[PDB]
């Protein structure tokens, strides 16, 4: 099983490969803003699941899909996300869900 | 336009 990302605001998904991507600033997910780390946060696929762990003092937060509020995730720790689930690199943007794929 | 210090 893979997975995809789909911002929050409707733009183009996100690929993601097997194993382990670091992700924040960067092409991957074009994001240009300063206040986001090029080495925010990992997310891995394995064994049909996502998992992201953040890795920078500025945090990532995470939304349940029953829920509805960014939640800030607690650093250096694994939190596995399920398809509908949404994770964001900062308080209020770069907002995504989480998509899986046959 | 990816490179440069975090904030």
């Amino acid at each position: 099983g893979g997975f995809e990302l789909q911002p929050r605001d409707g733009g183009p998904r996100v690929a993601l490969a097997p194993g382990e991507t670091v992700i924040g600033r960067g092409p991957l997910l074009g994001i240009t803003d300063k206040r986001v780390s090029r080495r925010h946060a990992i997310l891995e696929v394995a064994g049909g699941q996502l998992r992201i762990k953040p890795i920078h003092t500025n945090p990532c937060f995470y939304q349940s899909s029953e829920k509805s509020q960014l939640l800030p995730l607690k650093p250096n720790l694994w939190c596995y996300l399920n398809p509908g689930d949404s994770f964001s690199l900062l308080v209020d943007k770069y907002i995504f869900r989480i998509l899986s794929i046959p | 336009p990816y490179a440069g210090s975090t904030d």
